[PDB]
């Protein structure tokens, strides 16, 4: 179900027009607060004294109902940037009072219009009434989608339409907000209420909305087509449209009167349900993590700290993960014992950080498989687990499995392992320090022993999203730098966000490391083309993997492994926005160091403009070791 | 199915091995009663001539006669057992829950009709076998129950100790029926206890320290003292010797025997865990039988 | 109905008790999570290598019931203050063993005793692990409210118990808490697990524990007597501390054996939910200021701020308060127009401060009662309530009211007034200002004018609470002094707190002031005697005001007025707390300044020991002008 409020600019009783649109089924009225066409003068008398009331009592509606169903709007006469000095000082009057009377009200969200390019003076009304008191009110800037400008008909005879393309200039309308939001300082109270009109422009004007927090979307009467049996709908563009709009889950705010008279004003609203029962079912990946969109989180440091048992639990419940590790597994045990020593070879097979034992499952169920016979050893450091890992031996697993509980990179193992397992992998692949770890466990392993995996490689994407860039900038704590946050990755289902170019591969490790001089220290320079205007708020970080041969994980957007929980991707924010026009490249840089005790990321754009080097010395973001 | 933590062993006058175990770990936290006619065929379940599983773990037990078995349960519960006719059964003859904590000792008195409870809610209980009723219930000390030990001959003397700090002698007969022993200064916790078998005024007791002390009633003087064992002693138990040896056990997984003067003449690190109740064999009194909670049943023989 | 749960120290299957003590009607489960004998090595061979598994598998229950049905308690053989060294390593490394496995599991709560006075070490621990990994689970310890020496019986022949009275020494648990809780540093995590006896001590025992963090109270069924149908009760003195506790809303732990064997053991928590289903039932201020209790709020500035609609709703759904002033206003018209007058003599009367009218309307009822003439001037700031007023006027009043959109301190009044009629009073009576707005508006009043409220007092009671001063502590800020939230008062709904004296008269303001030289600061100093070993926290702040000769206002405890909401009881923290000796006098001052722009306070405490003087020059806490 679809949440939809109606949007009324003549509203002769309050409850009256309430209780007739909720009746037709909208869940919020869109209202004005004073009357739209009483205009009220300030300064000069003798209007000035105009006996009052000045608009409607508050007792005309509960607190509960002010709270939750009434959304205000600004008198479209106040014109706070006009040329003229009596009307800009008296709009500023006018704006003061119907904003404070909306608070007054305490309104859940007050709507204020972008008509033209120059909104400096209504910013700084705004931005002055929001430095004023500690409230939770929102304020919807009304955008259109296509300024009148560029919408109106080709009838004026001299004054033509332009004809020829205009790449950025049919992206101004976004800019009427850009400049808005930065003369506001990118208040978390200020949103967008994007207007779509019955003409859409091209799919990059659509597009510089990506990332941006679009609140609500209004919809014109007068952009519904009529279909054979007189009910409104929308043409297939305006179609996709909602639909990406219903993937961001937005409000919807019908706007117009009825046009389509021989129906109830309703089938308008009806139709958007229609439209959003019948959207795409979301897979199961999407039903997972639809709590967590756009969701900041710390990454987990499974080798500093002890995992929590739902945590694991979490891990646990990924079927497609564990079937490919035993697929991988499978194909080892075949690989390295024939037919005629499916009796005689018994293979060593090392779990290395086995938690609560999935590994340790996946590995017998391949070994059943295969006709192979197998000794599993279960190495696991966190005793909470080791527990569940003893339990599991003394209950159901046998003198089969022997349990380890140690550090794999201390471990004085018995014997040497024909494989080894691990799952060590964090959303960037080596962000949980698994080629350090598998590196200490490399003494035991043999001389053709195998890795699962045996390979992984993180990669990279410039993303532009101001509402994730305004969370991270919201994570600012006490007794610490101010601007940590920023020099710090994030586990975060991406979700409101633009990628800016294709992903490109980062950092790599392989096991065994065959390597003399082992040196996992990392340099990388990306450049990544960019073909569209956009602003440039941090990087995506994904990763792949070979388990063995053929046998792949991966949460790479263009290979992700369908179906697959354990890893949401990383975020990696920078301090300040950049700017990065059409046919760009942005030039970045990243870094892994490392000392004795703890391993780090530093990262920083070169290019199209140079950026802070991001985390020098590990200052705000550490991996202990 | 046996448990794994053996609790205590005592020998019976036919020289027939009672054994008393728990699961400390594990999804069951149970526990079990055995009787072998075999003794050398312990703890293996297989080869017992009885054997029951109780509600909870047993934490002390004691013989009751040469049929009864009292148990101490971490239900808070006293229980006795009985044998079957033929020794084939073990069937629950009372389980009363009186205590509110976990009872951590028992003690039957010398007229073997009535005993003496310790508890882990400070309260030491005194119980009329054959009516099944409490007796008396006293809350003399302030922290948890250690241990309490029957005197041999009297009927109405016994000692106990906790960690208060505090060895209580006691006597039913006097109003205020405690009296405080104790070393000098505030040594450290007393764990252990145990009267001397021919001196009836006599008795020994070990600390957390792994200190042994033998101590007499009448002049209440630390009369000797020896640091025998690296941990917490947690049981001293005497030989039927006409001049008897004293084995004590410790939590640093050792057993030793030591002689009248507290000095060590044998011991055995043969146990690779707590070592927990050790009997002496009424047949072969050289003989000596400890268990621990790596499930082992030992056989020692002392010179 | 109460929440309460059961204690056990002896669990063999997890599932089978757990649902046996929810069919008996109990919360949540108090149960070890190591076996309670199963004692463990962890420095000295070969007991350090014991075979696993070391305790239960998490399996066995989910993590939901793990979240909310379980808490989990210390082992009792762990002793991190021994007096051997040994036992004290190994102590805090299975303290650190059973804490990780509680947090591992996501334990709302975990379970350590105090038994002893010095609890150093286990503070240390527990402050370590605390500071280890960002978590939200409490740490209930389990302080007897007598010790168990001080409890046992006088059965020792050569110890005998002693029957002297040990003022000091009786409370020597609370202490037991207290210098732990202060070795933790206050933590929030940290709360108290009150057990009581079978033997109740003094009066002054139990009241230690007033303004402490009490989450739960442990009732051993041992303390339950028998009736003559053999259930389980408690005596008078018993039920007396159970609706001390249950008015705090603490949980219920039943521990013990069941005694009664004759009856279930659902028994003894019947009888809890038979004490709590005929508890005194509350009053209407009790009911409305429920989820009010030690909320902390800033103070409202009338004068400063427009208040919005629903604060003058809260104010105007107060039927008390204006009866009392609709009296007072009937009997200051009866006063000043005689009978033969009534026709001919036409009162003027003006409300400063209207809002949205109720002084107004108790006005008109006050002169139709009294069967006199009045003309009304409504006198309001707030524009947004103007609004209201306006539409009253036009719809209800007519002609004899007069709305006034002004300050009464600026206002020039065409006439002037037989009576003024003010609410400007705060939970502090002039920390709102109404002195200095009433001074302004006192030059149209008439020379033998009346002022309603005539007079007004403020209160001021020393108090000890450590739960309010945590929660004052915890509300530090960013980009202000670490210790801003100390120097200001809060408005507060007063719950668990200790009053340390009796309340005493601070300021006291009277309307009209005719003094020539009108100086509103003050200087006050109070001796207020304890007769209590305490620890001083802050002072709360009430008000009397007499309105009008009999017809008086009060929040003061002694004499508050019954069923009035509009106000609150005031707190004014200080930065350390202070302890206060039985027979000791709290000597305190306190001030209020001013300049030309805003007021303030400030207050010091300066016996028994002296303070810092709080807010000096209003840089953390000012009232605008
Ligand atoms: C095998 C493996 C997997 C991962 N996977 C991740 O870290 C990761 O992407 N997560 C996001 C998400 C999938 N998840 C959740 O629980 C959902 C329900 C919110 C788990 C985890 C996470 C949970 C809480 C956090 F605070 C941060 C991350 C890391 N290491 C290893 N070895
Ligand atoms: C409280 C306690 C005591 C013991 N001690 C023993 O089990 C023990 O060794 N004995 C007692 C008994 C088994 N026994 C008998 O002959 C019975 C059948 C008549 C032989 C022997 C003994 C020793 C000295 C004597 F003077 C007489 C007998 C162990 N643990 C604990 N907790
Ligand atoms: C006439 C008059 C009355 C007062 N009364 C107070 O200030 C006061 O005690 N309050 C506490 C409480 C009674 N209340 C509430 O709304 C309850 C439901 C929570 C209102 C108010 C308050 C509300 C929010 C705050 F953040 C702070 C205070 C002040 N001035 C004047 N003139
Ligand atoms: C399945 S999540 C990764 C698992 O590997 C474990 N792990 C991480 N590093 C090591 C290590 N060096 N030795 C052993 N286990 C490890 C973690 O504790 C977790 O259970
Ligand atoms: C009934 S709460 C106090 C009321 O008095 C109003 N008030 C406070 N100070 C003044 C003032 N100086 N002049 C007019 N109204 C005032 C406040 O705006 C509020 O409505
Ligand atoms: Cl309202
Ligand atoms: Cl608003
Ligand atoms: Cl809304
Ligand atoms: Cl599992
Ligand atoms: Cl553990
Ligand atoms: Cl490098
Ligand atoms: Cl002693
Ligand atoms: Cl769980
Ligand atoms: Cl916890
Ligand atoms: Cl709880
Ligand atoms: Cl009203
Ligand atoms: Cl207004
Ligand atoms: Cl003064």
């Amino acid at each position: 179900r679809v949440s939809s409020g109606r949007d009324l600019n003549c509203v002769p009783e309050i409850a009256d027009t309430l209780g007739a649109v909720a009746k037709q089924g909208f869940d919020f009225l869109c209202m004005p607060v004073f009357h739209p066409r009483f205009k009220r003068e300030f300064i000069q008398e003798p209007a000035k004294n105009r006996p009052g009331p000045q608009t409607r009592s508050d007792l005309l509606l509960s607190g509960r109902d002010w709270n939750t169903l009434i959304v205000g709007k600004l008198s479209p006469w106040i014109r706070p940037d006009s040329k003229v000095e009596k009307i800009r000082r008296n709009s500023e009057a006018a704006m003061l009072q119907e904003l404070n009377f909306g608070a007054y009200l305490g309104l859940p969200a007050f709507l204020l219009p972008l008509n033209q390019e120059d909104n400096t003076n209504l910013a700084r009304v705004l931005t002055n009434h929001i430095h004023t008191g500690h409230h939770s009110s929102m304020f919807w800037m009304r955008v259109p989608l296509v300024a009148p400008e560029d919408l109106r008909d080709d009838i004026i005879e001299n004054a033509p339409t332009t004809h020829t393309e205009e790449y950025s200039g049919e992206e101004k309308t976004w800019m009427w907000w850009h400049n808005f939001r930065t003369l506001c300082d990118y208040s978390k109270r200020i949103a967008v209420a994007l207007e779509i009109g019955a003409d859409l422009p091209s799919n990059h004007v659509i597009d510089r909305w990506l990332g941006e927090p679009i609140k609500a979307a209004i919809l014109p009467t007068s952009i519904f087509l009529t279909n054979k049996k007189g009910f409104p709908v929308l043409s297939k563009m305006h179609q996709r449209l909602i639909f990406r709009l219903l993937k961001l889950e937005v409000q919807f705010i019908i706007t117009g009167t009825n046009h389509h008279s021989e129906k109830e004003f309703c089938s308008y609203l009806q139709y958007l349900e229609y439209l959003s029962q019948n959207r795409p079912p979301p897979n199961a990946y999407e039903l997972f993590a639809k709590g967590y969109e756009d969701y900041l989180q710390s990454p987990l440091q499974p080798l500093m700290d002890n995992l929590e048992s739902q945590t694991y639990e979490v891990f646990e419940k990924d079927p497609i993960k564990y079937s490919q590790y035993q697929q991988a597994i499978y194909k080892c045990l075949l690989d390295r014992v024939p037919e005629e020593e499916k009796d005689t070879n018994v293979q060593v097979l090392m779990v290395l950080g086995a938690g609560r034992g999935p590994l340790v499952n996946a590995s017998l169920r391949a070994a059943k498989q295969a006709d192979r016979r197998i000794k599993l050893y279960a190495v696991e450091k966190n005793p909470n687990a080791v527990v569940t890992l003893e339990n599991w031996q003394f209950e159901e697993w046998g003198s089969q499995v022997t349990v380890v509980s140690s550090d794999m990179r201390e471990w004085v193992a018995p014997e040497k392992a024909d494989i080894i397992v691990s799952e060590l992998l964090g959303s960037f692949a080596d962000n949980e320090l698994s080629p350090e770890c598998l590196d200490g466990a490399q003494h035991f392993l043999k001389d053709d022993g195998v890795s699962i995996p045996g390979e992984y490689t993180s990669f990279l994407a410039p993303i532009s999203s101001s509402k994730l860039y305004n969370e991270v900038r919201a994570c600012r704590e006490k007794d610490r730098d101010p601007e940590a946050q920023f020099e710090m990755p994030y586990v975060v289902r991406l979700h409101n966000f633009h990628q800016l170019s294709a992903p490109q591969p980062c950092f790599t490790f392989s096991h065994p490391n065959r390597d003399p001089m082992i040196d996992n220290n990392r340099y990388c320079t990306l450049e990544f083309p960019v073909e569209v205007n956009t602003v440039l708020h941090g990087f995506a970080g994904y990763f792949e993997t070979v388990l063995y041969q053929d046998i792949t994980l991966s949460i790479r957007p263009e290979t992700h492994s369908p179906g697959m929980f354990s890893w949401f991707p990383i975020l990696f924010p920078i301090k300040q926005p950049i700017t990065v026009r059409e046919g760009q490249t942005i030039c970045v840089r990243f870094w892994r160091c490392s000392n004795s005790k703890k391993v780090w990321y530093e990262w920083a754009v070169t290019a199209p403009v140079c950026s802070a080097i991001h985390n020098p010395t590990g200052r705000s973001y550490t991996i202990g070791l | 199915c046996m448990e794994r933590q053996l609790e205590a062993a005592r020998y019976r006058s036919d020289g027939a091995l009672l054994l008393g175990a728990s699961s400390l770990s594990g999804r069951c936290w149970a526990g079990s009663l055995w009787l072998f006619k075999d003794p050398c065929a312990a703890p293996n379940e297989g080869f017992c001539s009885a054997g029951v599983q109780t509600e909870a773990g047993v934490a002390d037990l004691t013989w009751v006669g040469e049929r009864g078995i009292l148990v101490a349960s971490d239900s808070g519960a006293v229980e006795l057992w009985e044998l079957d006719e033929n020794e084939t059964l073990i069937v629950s003859k009372f389980c009363k829950y009186e205590h509110d904590d976990i009872v951590s000792t028992v003690s039957v008195l010398s007229s073997g009709t009535q005993a003496v409870s310790g508890s882990k809610d400070i309260c030491i209980k005194v119980w009329d076998l054959a009516q099944q009723v409490v007796l008396s219930s006293y809350r003399a000390h302030a922290a948890q129950v250690t241990c309490v030990a029957a005197s041999p001959h009297k009927d109405s003397v016994f000692l106990s100790c906790s960690e208060d700090n505090r060895i209580l002698l006691w006597d039913t007969r006097c109003p205020k029926p405690a009296s405080q022993i104790g070393c000098s200064a505030p040594g450290y916790l007393p764990t252990s206890l145990a009267w001397h078998p021919q001196q009836s005024e006599v008795f020994v007791f070990g600390d957390e320290n792994g200190t042994v002390s033998l101590v007499d009633t009448k002049s209440t003087s630390c009369v000797l003292s020896s640091a025998v064992h690296s941990q917490c002693v947690t049981g001293l138990v005497f030989s039927p010797h006409s001049v008897p040896f004293l084995a004590s056990l410790s939590e640093d997984c050792s057993l030793a025997v030591l002689d009248s003067s507290l000095s060590e003449l044998f011991r055995s690190q043969a146990h690779r865990d707590f070592v927990r109740d050790a009997t002496w064999s009424p047949l072969n009194h050289s003989l000596l039988t400890t268990v621990g909670w790596d499930h082992q049943v030992v056989h020692h023989v002392v010179p």
